[PDB]
């Protein structure tokens, strides 16, 4: 009954997605045929049919082929039902004109019937699990129409989107910055908990704790899957003070638009170095406010933890979860906001984190803050310094002129993250009276 | 009193009266016109007659209103 | 207060609710009769003569000789009609063609059996009145006609049960409405006499199997 | 007898394959029947479970 | 025959519940199946009282389970004496608390209450002569906090003339699990003030020192904290339930604990609890019970009474036990403290003296204390929601969910309106 | 009804907009963009 | 006891039989040689054959069926290819002069040379009856034997047979592609002649079951084979109730009574649910939910006229499979309780339900094994569109006396067009009149 049915969009989304599934079959125990080796811990992301044959619960979509043609063909052939995987002809040329308005009014209507298909076999919807890439179509245009359309129909649901914001320094595209700004509504107003990642500091993650010094997207998305999993393992798995993804946003989204909270795992170690160390609940505590085992490139001791989510797995025993939490709030370097006293959400699953055959140790211990920063306004403005020394130039916007948008959009998407920045930038100064 | 000199002074105000389009809906809304069911999604819009729409594909017989109709 | 037989209902003092009302003793909604369609058209050899010794049916063609198989039964349904310019040409329609008849009256006898059952179906008391003395009328009328409506008792009967016993309890004053004769249990007692009386060598089975209380005449 | 699982027990066991072989006493509804034979479809698949 | 209706709201007091009926089906002989294989007939005389009787010498207990989620309840079945309960009266929903007293009391909640009231009412006129209701529940949280709240105010306009107890885990200044603990706790004090008959109090960390210091646990689990309120449920209703003299049932504790209307919140305490280098150490007597019970550690709400004034204290001890040492000590800790005692009520603490002790044990003893300690848990509670709701923080779900801003300053106005007689009574 | 005074064309324009925030952000974001850029390092001069 | 008579008339009901028969071998269970297999079992074992088989006392399932051409090449094949030895050589029934594309070539001058020897045949195959069923005939509205030869074989049962059951399979022509010319005339004639006899006739039109081959069996070049694969199977979904044993099991007199207003008005809608494609198969539940409804949703239906673009009247849902009663009454309020689903206000009970408990059998081909599926027969005033395309098509031909005296010349009266154009014009004024609101 505790359904969820992920939307993945994108090359990003295809591929952090095929990380994704790894782990929810390893999970579960689903094998790369939907047959179940030798109860209902599968709901979640498995839909069922007589006969194992656990299906997937989710909508690869993306605008050209390639991408989902590795998974038609790959290893994992015989899991998603061949209709659920929704592929098309050209790719939207990293322009949101294009996924929002020309190529992508082609699949809009197929992917929203197979998203309805799912969601008419699940007794309970209890949200939609988004993985888009502000950065190409299929991760900006296409997402605002699927989501512009999704809120309307499945509308008293949720809609917990993940991204891959561009960096504040690398970036791999020149009109990277423009579809940002452009999909600022996207995750604004058709949105309930945006949790935004960015590539560089998961690769600082990675040549840091990981001892990784190449690392590739493989490894990237990997540790996006078990963010995610420690999120829905209060809907699958069992613990004592189980929180489900309703509860998270209450002990977070304090103000209905402050709705962009930061996600940062706890054991990021390798098997070597994961030798030396206890990961005691304080270890894997304190090294989650670390201001550098963060996942997006922002310092919090710029900002004031308006509302952390903590959500453990494994070994933790109520007990020692409180007495760190309290060590936390002795530290003074980790200010709070003067508004939201209690500020801490804990949640405790039992599942011990699960191993691919890949790098992230075997742990019996592991936590994911999904904290509420003011320190995220960084991330905000970096994209907008580059969005206005393009625009000023109008370079590169024919291509978006030419596909549909009216400039006018590029104005307006402006003014809205002004306004974003206002508000959480204005919103842990302390009290005036 | 202390309060209500808080309550309405202007950089929490307005966020608690602003709220998102999906907020919005969370509001013990009521729309009337919409889809609970695939066989509302296949039939109630489609703009795809059977009787004139020869030979379309699996993405062509499913056109909707609002996607052929203007943003927002 | 307790909806039913739930745990609720028996709880110490316990306010029970009680059923939603009946449609027995209560006004039925009318609907537009051929009666009105048939007049509007105007097939009808009639016409009110208006005369100052009470309003008369003036008739054109011999009322011996017209039909009376599609108009006499025609003629009956205007018995479910409360509007002044139909409701007399009804009642002064249907008693004057049951008084001029005679081996004529008789075949028809199956086909006015509806128009009265619709005719008592709405619970209007002074319709009921009317068509009551319609159903005297056509009972004292003509020979066998009793006869023949002895195997109709058992669906015209049912809402001539209903209002029985309704007779007023004046007291020791006196009704001063006996001319206008109205009271229709009196009307029904009246009725029910003159079925069991011409109807034939067998009609209290059917009576007594309709309305449940009746003390036999004529033994 | 129509086709629906046959009760084997008080408890309500449908027979299975396992207990069917030939020259047996089975009992289904009262009565108690003989099997005699079978063919080699169904000689094949007993010995191959 | 004097019997209550054991009511479960939410996560917490599902557990706490099932705690509670696996002690008590210790300390009556009732196994998982439900049948009777005890030692002494005193056990079933008073059967009647939590166990109603089924075919085959079956004793299902008189429980409602309700939470919004049905997670917590299918481990309350699957734990150890989960069998036993009726699945009739398990009364589940399909959906999600949210943390929130609005959904919780005007939303699902309220579309499920009237299936708990159904069956409420079957188990209510099962009966006899009922005496009570006995609800554990979170006061912070969902669930347990607002419909926990509902179904005592629907409970009330049924039956008024019955007592209602409330075993309600009150939230923790050192630590949270829910960021809207001050709204949840204010809303629920709200509907607590004017309702029930008997609070009782039991902050976590107060269990937590018990757990650390007094019994010096290494490793205490929720399990560990919920045995000492399963303890504290038996030591109430035993009077009531076993024989002796001195009998006080939850009426007789009702009046001599509660002088004014208002002023029903209560912090219980256990006190035959020792650790097990130290449990051969003890000279176990009155004198050490009494020690125990008024030592202010011992204490499972997280309100130091020295800091305050002791209105009335009950004393229910159980065991074969002499009474002239009992009135002594009772006495003696009188006289002894006067400055933490109110002069205007002589001879405020009171005894209970059952004969049968729980299984284990010889000689127990159960503490309630109406103290003024209440107003620094209330008033701290006030301080974290004006915090809170000054910035009309995390109130948009309640306002969108039908709350209106008028009802949380009216809530307010009476959580800190409770604050004032327990302190004009601390000060005269 | 309808009125004479609502035939009168009324002169009610937009107020202007409100400028956009600077944020206090901006200028560590210009210091980290003119950060590790030296110019004419590897390629060279011409 | 319960036994049918098929006959397929004209070179596209030969080969829809052709499918049909050799789904019924596989079905019931019979080699292509017409024996039993000796060393297998069967599919259970009953008199669950008689209705389409018939015992020579040997072993030897003989069908009752009757494929007349008059033109060779077609059952040629029948008697040159596997299932040479299945049908009674008598049986198999051939002229020697096509009919050209004209419905007088089948009805007026070769249908004569004809007509009595497959009437001695029916009379046969009656004769070797117990309680008869009905006739099941299988053709085209498109060419002459299809149209003329099945007329004149209507007359001709309408006096030998007039109490007796007989149910056409005809396939509709397209609104768009067609395959001749003369289709709108020979359509307009043969339904106008039929239009008195034809106690049911389901229309199945080409172009519906290549979209549903290439939407939902995923077929880019489907062929004649796969669409009378699917018409089969509609077949035997429509008559396996009296073969097998279901909880709510309904026959074709039934059929009748709950599918027809008015006797004119006999023209249902068919469309089949599981058309899924072995790789697309045991992915889904295929639950009686998902089955019923996508027999009403506007792309399965197998006639191209929108549903949605009238008022349905009667539909008959016929499940097969592990299909429990509450699915079936459950998946019947949805569908009642949706708004676009329009029924007449005459008709508060529109469901006629059967239920067998036989799955579905798969010829090795296009479909997959499903343990549900359901055939769905509604008979609604969606059909108005269609009949007044090739009324409006034969108005554009006729107006002109264009190919007209390729039937005049050959005994046919000129006024035999008017006349038939006329009572496709009553019937479209008889469809109205079914279909709009009472108001009296
Ligand atoms: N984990 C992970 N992240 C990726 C992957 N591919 C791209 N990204 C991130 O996504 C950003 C842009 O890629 P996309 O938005 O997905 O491009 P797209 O959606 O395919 O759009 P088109 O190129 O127009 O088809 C890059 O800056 C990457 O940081 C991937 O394979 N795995
Ligand atoms: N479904 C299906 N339809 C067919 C098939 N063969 C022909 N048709 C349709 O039937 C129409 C004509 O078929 P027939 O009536 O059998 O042709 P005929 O009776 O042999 O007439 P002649 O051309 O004069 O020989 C064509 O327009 C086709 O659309 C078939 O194998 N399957
Ligand atoms: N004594 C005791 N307390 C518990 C137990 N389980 C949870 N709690 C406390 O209950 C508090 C909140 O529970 P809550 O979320 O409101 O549960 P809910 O009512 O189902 O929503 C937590 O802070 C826990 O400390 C238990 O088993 N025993």
């Amino acid at each position: 009954q505790r359904e969820c049915i992920s939307v993945h969009v994108g090359q990003a989304g295809v591929q952090i997605g095929n990380a994704c599934w790894e782990l929810y079959c390893l999970e579960h125990g689903i094998q790369p045929d939907g047959q179940m080796p030798s109860d209902d811990s599968f709901n979640t992301f498995f839909s069922e049919t007589g006969a194992g044959k656990h299906v997937p619960r989710a909508v690869f979509v993306d605008l050209e082929p390639t991408v989902i043609d590795e998974v038609r063909t790959g290893t994992y052939r015989q899991l998603f039902h061949p209709e659920q995987l929704i592929t098309g002809k050209e790719d939207a040329a990293n322009n949101y004109a294009r996924g929002h308005y020309t190529i992508g009014k082609e699949l809009i209507d197929l992917v929203l019937d197979r998203i309805r298909k799912l969601a008419d076999q699940c007794t309970g919807l209890q949200g939609f699990l988004i993985f888009h890439s502000f950065g190409g179509g299929t991760g900006s245009g296409f997402t605002s129409l699927l989501m512009e359309r999704l809120s309307v129909d499945y509308g008293k649901k949720s809609k917990l989107e993940f991204s891959i914001y561009p960096a504040p320094q690398v970036s791999t595209a020149v009109v990277e910055p423009y579809n940002s700004i452009l999909t600022t509504h996207t995750t604004l107003e058709h949105s309930d908990c945006a949790f935004m990642v960015d590539n560089e500091a998961i690769y600082d993650i990675c040549r840091r704790n990981l001892d990784i010094e190449r690392p590739t997207y493989t490894n990237l998305n990997r540790l996006i899957s078990q963010i995610v999993s420690s999120i829905t393992a209060s809907l699958r798995f069992d613990g004592a003070l189980n929180v489900d993804l309703t509860e998270f946003q209450t002990n977070l989204v304090p103000y209905p638009r402050i709705h962009f909270p930061l996600a940062t795992y706890a054991p990021v170690i390798s098997a070597e170095k994961a030798y030396h160390e206890q990961l005691s609940v304080a270890e894997i505590t304190n090294a989650c406010f670390e201001p550098a085992n963060q996942m997006v490139k922002c310092d919090p001791r710029h900002g004031k933890y308006m509302a952390c989510c903590l959500l453990y797995r494994g070994d933790v025993v109520p007990k020692d979860v409180n007495a760190a939490i309290a060590a936390i709030k002795t530290k003074r370097s980790i200010q709070f906001v003067d508004w939201c006293p209690t500020g801490f959400k804990v949640g405790i699953n039992y599942q011990p984190p699960t191993v691919v055959p890949g790098d992230l140790a075997k742990v019996q211990r592991a936590v994911c803050m999904l904290s509420n920063t003011t320190a995220i306004a960084e991330a905000w403005a970096r994209l907008d310094h580059k969005f206005d020394l393009m625009y000023a130039k109008r370079a590169f916007v024919h291509w978006y002129v030419g596909e549909g948008m009216e400039e006018g959009e590029f104005s307006e998407a402006r003014e809205d993250m002004a306004a974003l920045e206002k508000d959480y930038e204005e919103v842990g100064m302390d009290s005036v009276e | 009193n202390p309060t209500h000199l808080a309550q309405q002074q202007e950089p929490w105000c307005r966020l608690s009266s602003t709220a998102t389009i999906t907020s919005m809906r969370r509001d013990a809304c009521f729309f009337d016109p919409e889809i609970p069911k695939d066989d509302l999604d296949f039939r109630l819009s489609a703009l795809y007659n059977h009787h004139s729409g020869t030979f379309k594909n699996k993405s062509e017989i499913l056109i909707h209103q609002e996607t052929i109709q203007d943003t927002h | 207060v307790s909806e039913g037989f739930t745990v609720k209902a028996m709880m110490k003092n316990s306010v029970v609710r009680g059923p939603p009302t009946a449609g027995a003793f209560k006004e039925r909604p009318t609907k537009p009769t051929a009666f009105r369609k048939f007049y509007e058209r105007g097939d009808f050899p009639i016409a009110l003569e208006h005369d100052s010794k009470g309003n008369k049916i003036a008739w054109k063609v011999e009322i011996e000789k017209l039909d009376y198989h599609h108009y006499l039964p025609l003629f009956f349904d205007g018995l479910c009609e409360m509007t002044f310019p139909y409701e007399f040409f009804a009642r002064q329609g249907i008693h004057d063609m049951l008084e001029h008849g005679g081996n004529k009256i008789l075949p028809v006898i199956p086909q006015l059996i509806i128009p009265i059952k619709n005719a008592l179906n709405l619970r209007n008391r002074q319709v009921i009145c009317v068509t009551l003395k319609v159903l005297q009328h056509l009972v004292v009328s003509a020979e066998m006609v009793g006869e023949a409506l002895v195997p109709y008792y058992r669906q015209i009967l049912p809402i001539l049960n209903i209002f029985k016993n309704m007779n007023v309890n004046s007291g020791d004053g006196i009704d001063y409405s006996q001319q206008k004769r109205e009271n229709i249990g009196d009307l029904i007692q009246e009725t029910l006499e003159a079925f069991e009386r011409y109807g034939g060598e067998d009609a209290f089975i059917n009576i007594k199997y309709m309305v449940p209380t009746y003390e036999s005449c004529l033994l | 007898i129509k086709r629906q699982r046959l009760p084997k027990n008080d408890r309500g066991d449908h027979y299975h394959w396992k207990d069917l072989n030939r020259g047996i006493n089975i009992t289904i509804y009262g009565r108690t029947f003989r099997i005699v034979n079978c063919d080699k479809f169904t000689q094949v698949f007993l010995e191959s479970q | 025959m004097r019997e209550i209706v054991h009511l479960q709201a939410g996560q917490c007091g599902n557990q706490i519940g099932a705690k509670f009926w696996e002690v008590i089906s210790d300390e009556h002989g009732i196994d998982p199946t439900g049948t009777y294989h005890g030692d002494s007939d005193l056990q079933l005389e008073r059967i009647n009282v939590y166990y109603n009787e089924a075919t085959g010498g079956k004793y299902v207990p008189r429980a409602v389970l309700v939470d919004l989620e049905p997670g917590t309840m299918d481990s309350v079945r699957s734990g150890p004496f989960g069998q036993i309960f009726r699945p009739d009266n398990f009364v589940f929903g399909q959906s999600g608390a949210g943390n929130n007293w609005a959904k919780g009391h005007y939303t699902e909640g309220a579309e499920l209450v009237d299936s708990v009231l159904d069956v409420v009412r079957k188990e209510a006129e099962s009966c006899d002569c009922l005496q009570g209701f006995q609800l554990t529940h979170s006061l912070g949280g969902g669930t347990g906090s607002g419909m926990g709240t509902l179904l005592i105010s629907k409970i009330r306009e049924e039956y008024p003339d019955r007592i209602m107890n409330t075993f309600s885990v009150v939230p923790s200044p050192k630590v949270s699990d829910t960021v809207v603990e001050p709204y949840n706790a204010t809303l629920s004090v709200h509907q607590l003030v004017e309702n029930t008959d008997e609070t009782y109090c039991i902050d976590n960390e107060a269990l937590y020192d018990i757990c650390f210091r007094t019994l010096k646990l290494t490793t205490p689990t929720y399990g560990d904290l919920n045995h000492l309120v399963s303890a504290t449920m038996s030591g109430v209703t035993t009077c009531l339930r076993f024989p002796g003299q001195l009998n006080a049932d939850l009426r007789k504790l009702a009046v001599n604990m509660v002088p004014f209307p208002r002023l029903h919140f209560f912090m219980p305490g256990f006190a035959p609890l020792t650790s097990r280098g130290s449990q051969q150490y003890r000279a176990l007597t009155v004198p050490e019970l009494t020690q125990q019970m008024f030592d202010a550690k011992n204490m499972m709400a997280a309100c130091d009474p020295r800091h305050g004034r002791y209105l009335t204290v009950a004393a229910v001890f159980r065991g074969r036990m002499s009474m002239k040492e009992v009135d002594e000590q009772m006495l003696n800790v009188q006289n002894k403290n006067s400055s933490y005692f109110v002069e205007w009520i002589p001879n405020n603490v009171k005894t209970a003296v059952c004969d049968i002790p729980p299984r284990g044990l010889k000689m127990s003893a159960t503490f309630i204390g109406n103290s003024t300690a209440i107003q620094e848990l209330f008033k701290r509670i006030s301080e974290q929601f004006t915090a809170m709701f000054r910035r009309k923080a995390f109130l948009h779900w309640y306002t969108g969910e039908g709350m209106d801003e008028m009802e949380f300053t009216e809530a307010e106005s009476n959580m800190n309106d409770l604050g004032n007689p327990v302190v004009t009574r601390g000060a005269c | 009804s309808e009125s004479i005074y609502n035939l009168i064309p009324s002169d009610w324009k937009e107020p202007p907009q409100p400028p956009r925030y600077i944020s206090i952000f901006k200028a560590t974001v210009k210091d980290d963009m003119q950060k590790f850029k030296t110019a004419m390092k590897t390629m060279g001069p011409a």
